[PDB]
């Protein structure tokens, strides 16, 4: 592509505690966590910059990371599948 | 009907009629709310108003509405509702001999259409003329009572009763000698429609009093919270004794719709009287229209806090947002306070009249068309000889609406009309009798099959609209079964959509992609319908 | 006296039946699990259930009380049970008569007499059919094979009421697991003892039978061609 | 206690909006007969029941209550000065203030507040629950919010229901800031 | 990378609903009386019909069958 900017992203499935959806349209401003990775509740496991603010995108419980939708500096919007855990 | 009322009377708690259905969202989403969304919670619903005297789920705008722009019929709605709310009378609002449309039918249309309401599961009639002259009301009734159901007659308020400098016609005893004949005609309930939320607090305890011992009749009020003083209203409503009130949920209340039930509930811990009704459910039901609400974003008034100014220009609440549609449409988006100061202007132009369906709508008429060519009041004391008037403007000098208590000034009407006249009678006592059975006929050979009777009666009420929504149904087939959203919008890539058909049968559409449009702009979408590959080719407009 | 029709399965065998039903102008039902969402069989019934969202996609199909329920709900006359789910199960069969469901199936004797291989082995001597030589009951207490092997013959199998032993310690050391591999898939550690035949041919024989004493068989099936315990090609009738 | 610590005024902060009609009613007249000092209410219409609670407590003797303009009132805000104003003809009392300046400033504020939709609240409607759970003011906002940060968006309606609990927990404590925290 | 109607002096008409024509009813060159209607043009709960300011013969007729219309447009001329 040339960068990751045109590629579209699978909604999280809502009622599903594995599925991390987005919040808010936003731009990734820093991926923390790879495929296969074991950290604590609470883990800051990615990095969002909703507009000119920025938030880091906790873990609800403890688990394994299974997927990572995205990468660094790309846009996100409203219900876009970020992260899922188990 | 009668024995109902009786026991109406008995009662000493609050009796509450949902308007969540039908009022709150002519109110607020420009009637926009889709059957699909009332279907889903008629479960809930049914248990949550177990208690309800009625709700109110039909009627006023949602026949056009339904029919015109959500291409859904407003008949399945009722009956589906009805199948599945067995438990609680249902209420529509009918405007006297103008029935479900903006201006007067024979009266074998209104008779045919009560008959085919009746039958298919309305219970409570909420009879009303837009100039509360009682006249218009007799054919409505004696088609209700005959029917074996509820006659509410309604009184609707205007200026102040409390301020006799206001007017010395819409006074305390106005209401009282009007209540009095709506008695002897039979109506077994009484209402109060305070379409415009006018009814400042201390004046519905004063009117309520009087009434209930001027007329042994139970009194239903109905207000708008468009001041924002709804509840008080209602709290004092209830302490001179009032018998039922129209409430709308938390989510789907206040201020162009009516107060909210949540928040009344609440409101009369520690008084006398409590209301009849579920809390925790009605909670439940807030949650769930919250939602649902979001749905309908692109239908939102302007308004978002209450408006003392209402006391001066007296625009009904059911009226705003949809006359904040037609204003939109009509190059007036922005210009909508400019609209406001001259439906005040245009009342007192008039006479000071009762501004309801279709009477609101004619002053609404008039003044979207005054506003349009910059013309002021002074603008027709001799400059009249000319100007080319909306079809409900001059429809009402004609008098096809009927006769405003104080008439019109001759001078005033003159220029408005030249050609023809005036007619002094209440419409249906001149107007012929409709052809049903042409009517059959016609309908029987477009379509070729079985058509009903409401088929029949809806088609006369509307003409162009009905017909319109034949032509919808043949191309996309019935419409209700969709979600709002898919509704609206459509579907996204990638998106998979389930639309119940009945019970255990269901729709599994996901859509693949789009093509670009190929050399007719024609775009191919790929479809997967119950697990089989689709393609549908669209003309890309 | 079947009007519509419920098949406690999935996959081909699911369409099939629905294809069957559907030629006798009989009304259909499916189930699906929520790993089923999209299995095609879904969208070949007349109608279709979720059994439900309490049970994954492993109890999905094997739930007995909730089938029965969305039996219920569907006005459903007969619920045929396919193949290796609830197919072979006494109490869908039972549970299905206390509510006025025909089970597609033989009787709650048959399905008792059949379901347990040593019943059904006494069940073919009682019908004089020659029968695997073995243990005339069950073996539940231990040193179970060190009591058979050397008053037998040569090779010998261990198979569980539903594991190749040639003697020597191995008797034991290689039969270690058959108490617990016959505790994950099925519900018996009870197990029985045969004298395995090398080199055999598998030979069955397909039978119909009405409710009014007639029976038919359909000839054989050559299920020969197997890799280990799995069925790979069946041929008919055998050459 | 206050007026022996020689407090001028009196003033009852209703952070949450929990004094409902009757109990304001209830309260105000109380306290009128117990101390010599004035009354200044304060109130959140959060529940819809502002005016309402302010109609008592002017018909039990309050001296001051605290209000905001129309366009800026309502909700989590105050009750509306210009609806009260109305809401009060024809009884004993009346508000000493300006109508046609209280809807000329109405106005202004309406366009000013234009400015600020970037920051509006998500607030649409009243809202009951407060009368159980009790959070003040818009914090049952942002808790909502904070739940979703940690994935217990789905489970609100136990969020609710634990910090019913835990106030219990701690005794039964008002909750303001940062007690509410 | 319509022309609008003159609102003062010459007897044109102009629109006074920014809709659109449901039917004409006069020809390019026609005889109409007083008070004839002339023009049907439909908003979306609303609907003027456009009759004669005087009399004469009308000259042009500058709308077709379901013409879309702003406010102030030429539709017919009047002298
Ligand atoms: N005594 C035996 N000697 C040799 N092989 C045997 C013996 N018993 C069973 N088998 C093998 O196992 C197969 C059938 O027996 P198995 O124990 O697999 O029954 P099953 O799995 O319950 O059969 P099905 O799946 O048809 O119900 C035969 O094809 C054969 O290969
Ligand atoms: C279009 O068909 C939507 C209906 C808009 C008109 C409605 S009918 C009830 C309200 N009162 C009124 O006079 N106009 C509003
Ligand atoms: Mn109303
Ligand atoms: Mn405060």
């Amino acid at each position: 592509n040339v960068h990751t900017n045109a590629n579209v992203k699978p909604k999280a499935d809502k009622s599903n505690p594995s599925h991390i959806g987005a919040q808010m349209p936003g731009s990734v401003t820093e991926v923390k966590v790879s495929v296969g990775e074991t950290v604590k509740a609470n883990q800051p496991l990615l990095i969002t910059e909703a507009m000119k603010m920025e938030t880091t995108i906790q873990a609800p419980f403890d688990g394994v990371i299974k997927q990572v939708t995205v990468n660094n500096g790309d846009t996100i919007a409203t219900g876009d599948l970020l992260i899922e855990i188990e | 009907p009668k024995g109902v009322a009786e026991w109406v009377k008995k009662q000493d708690d609050v009796l509450l009629t949902d308007t969540t259905f039908r009022d709150a969202h002519q109110s607020l989403l420009a009637t926009r709310v889709r059957t699909k969304d009332m279907i889903n919670i008629a479960s809930k619903t049914a248990d949550v108003f177990k208690d309800g005297f009625s709700l109110e789920m039909w009627g006023g705008a949602t026949f056009d509405v339904a029919y015109n722009f959500l291409k859904e019929n407003p008949w399945e709605r009722l009956e589906r509702l009805r199948k599945a709310i067995p438990n609680v009378l249902f209420q529509m609002l009918l405007r006297a001999s103008n029935a479900v449309g903006y201006k007067n039918y024979p009266d074998n249309v209104i008779h045919k259409f009560v008959q085919e309401s009746a039958k298919a599961g309305i219970d409570v009639f909420r009879i009303f003329d837009s100039l509360n002259w009682v006249d218009q009301m007799k054919v409505a009734n004696e088609a209700v009572q005959e029917a074996g159901k509820i006659s509410e007659g309604t009184i609707c308020y205007t200026g102040d009763i409390l301020n006799p400098e206001r007017s010395n016609i819409y006074t305390l005893e106005y209401y009282v000698k009007l209540a009095k004949e709506l008695e002897r005609e039979g109506f077994h309930i009484l209402a109060i429609k305070d379409m415009a939320g006018l009814l400042k607090p201390k004046a519905a305890y004063e009117l309520i009093g009087e009434l209930k011992s001027a007329v042994d009749l139970p009194i239903h009020l109905h207000t708008h919270d468009t001041s924002g003083n709804g509840l008080l209203t209602y709290k004092q409503a209830i302490d001179a004794g009032v018998d039922i009130i129209d409430t709308a949920v938390a989510s789907m209340s206040g201020l162009t719709s009516q107060p909210s039930a949540n928040s009344l509930y609440y409101a009369l811990n520690g008084f006398p009287r409590h209301l009849r009704t579920d809390i925790e459910g009605m909670e439940s039901l807030s949650h769930y229209w919250s939602t649902v609400r979001t749905y309908y974003s692109d239908f939102e008034s302007d308004i978002k806090s209450p408006n003392t100014e209402i006391y001066q220009h007296e625009m009904p609440g059911g009226q705003y947002s949809n006359l904040s549609q037609q204003a939109k449409s009509l190059g007036l988006g922005e210009r909508f306070d400019e609209v406001k100061d001259m439906y005040r202007r245009v009342n007192f132009l008039f006479g000071d009249i009762v501004k309801v369906t279709p009477s609101s709508k004619v002053v609404g008429d008039m003044a979207l068309y005054m506003v349009q060519n910059d013309l002021d009041e002074q603008s027709v004391i001799t400059d009249g000889y000319k100007l080319d008037f909306p079809e409900s403007v001059v429809s009402f000098f004609k008098g096809e609406i009927g006769q405003p208590v104080n008439g019109f000034n001759k001078d005033l009407q003159a220029v408005i009309l030249k050609g023809q006249e005036a007619l002094t009678a209440r419409p249906g006592e001149y107007l012929e009798p409709v052809d049903f059975e042409k009517v059959r006929e016609l309908l029987e050979e477009e379509q070729q099959g079985p058509v009903t009777e409401q088929d029949i009666i809806s088609y006369v009420l509307y003409p162009k609209v009905y017909e319109q929504y034949i032509q919808t149904r043949n191309q996309y087939g019935n419409l209700s079964l969709l979600d709002t959203p898919t509704f609206f919008f459509g579907m996204r890539n990638g998106e998979t959509v389930e639309i119940e058909i009945d019970k255990g049968k269901r729709l599994i559409i996901k859509l693949e992609t789009i093509s670009e449009p190929d050399e007719n702009g024609n775009r191919t979408i790929y479809y997967a319908m119950n697990g089989q590959a689709r393609r549908i080719y669209i003309k890309d407009e | 006296q079947i009007k519509k029709l419920l098949v406690a399965n999935r996959g081909e065998i699911a369409i099939r039946i629905f294809r069957a039903a559907a030629e006798l102008d009989i009304s259909t039902v499916a189930i699906y699990s929520n790993e089923d969402k999209s299995s095609l069989h879904r969208y070949k019934a007349d109608e279709s259930y979720l059994v439900g969202s309490d049970l994954g996609p492993a109890e999905s199909y094997l739930n007995i009380e909730r089938i029965i329920d969305v039996a219920k709900q569907a006005n459903v006359d007969a619920i045929h049970p396919g193949y290796g789910f609830l197919s072979e199960n006494e109490q869908f069969a039972r549970r299905c008569a206390e509510e006025g469901i025909k089970f597609i199936g033989p009787h709650l004797e048959h399905l008792d007499m059949f379901g347990d291989k040593v019943k059904a082995r006494t069940t073919a001597i009682k019908a004089d059919l020659p029968v695997i030589p073995g243990t005339d009951g069950p073996i539940k207490s231990y040193e179970l094979a060190k009591e058979f092997a050397e008053e037998a013959g040569f090779p010998l199998m261990i198979k569980a009421t539903s594991r190749i032993v040639r003697e020597e310690s191995e008797l034991e050391d290689a039969f270690h697991r058959a108490k617990s591999e016959a505790e994950k898939s099925f519900g018996n550690s009870e197990v029985y003892i045969e004298r395995y035949i090398d080199n055999p041919k598998h030979i069955e024989v397909q039978v119909i039978g009405d409710e009014h004493g007639n029976i038919v068989h359909l000839f054989e099936r050559d299920c020969s061609v197997q890799r280990r315990h799995q069925k790979v090609v069946e041929v008919a009738p055998s050459v």
